[PDB]
């Protein structure tokens, strides 16, 4: 932490920020996953997302 | 069975407590630490209204974003729609207009739609005052209520109001 020079400290908030953008990056991909396959089940079998769920 | 089967669904700002009125009205169900609904789902209730028993299924999804790839088959044979905001957050009252035009753009022409003012227990930080959005609901064709997903009230007010509405 406090043993970190200023130079290291802004090699460290560089390295959070690209890891962040690929975390938002990931996220964006499961949702996209998500809804694409909502779509299908919506479509085909709803009942899927019944609460409580009942199997057919 | 049921004389009808009613698909209703709710929409509205994140957080505004679409998913808490959803539990209250189908379980009496309430939870404070309720986070963002993930994917779509839908919870079944029969009620009886004016001597007929309806079936209300109630569809449910987060209002991060206003439109998703699930947004046509979310609002497909849907006859009612829940438009809620949030009194204490002015913010989610803006964007009910947004809201009104997503459903004008994907949802059937006849769909009845009840504008919800929730969080009616938070009296002491209200931000949209009742009589603006009554105005608002009255010039838009909308009935207006408000509602506390958290003590319980006019909930099932609002859910009996839209579903007498539908038929
Ligand atoms: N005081 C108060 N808090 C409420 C009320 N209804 C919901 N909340 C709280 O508001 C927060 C969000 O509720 P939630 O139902 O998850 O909102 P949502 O509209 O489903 N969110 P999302 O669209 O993102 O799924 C939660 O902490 C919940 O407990 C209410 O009537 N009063
Ligand atoms: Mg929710």
């Amino acid at each position: 932490y406090r043993s970190l020079t200023y130079e290291e400290v802004l090699q460290e908030l560089v390295k959070h920020k690209e890891l962040l953008r690929r975390k938002d990056t990931h996220i964006r991909e499961l949702e996209d996953y998500i809804d694409n396959l909502l779509v299908r089940v919506m479509e085909e079998t709803p009942s899927i997302l019944r609460v409580p769920y009942e199997p057919s | 069975e049921y004389d009808y089967l009613f698909k209703v669904v709710l929409i509205g700002d994140s957080g505004v407590g679409k998913s808490n009125l959803l539990s209250r009205f189908t379980r009496n169900e309430f939870n404070l630490e309720s986070k963002s609904t993930i994917g779509v789902e839908f919870a079944t209730r029969s009620i009886q209204v004016d001597g007929k028993t309806i079936k209300a299924q109630i569809w449910d999804t987060a209002g991060q974003e206003r439109y998703r790839a699930i947004t046509s088959a979310y609002y497909r044979g849907a006859v009612g729609a829940l438009l809620v905001y949030d009194i204490a957050k002015h913010l989610t009252y803006e964007n009910v207009e947004r809201w009104l035009k997503e459903l004008r753009d994907h949802a059937d022409s006849n769909i009845v739609i009840m504008l919800v003012g929730n969080k009616s227990d938070l009296r002491h930080l209200r931000a949209v005052p009742t009589d603006e959005a009554r105005a608002f609901a009255e010039k838009n064709g909308l009935s207006f209520i408000e509602t506390s997903a958290l003590d319980s009230t006019n909930v099932e007010a609002a859910f009996q109001t839209i579903l007498t509405e539908i038929y």
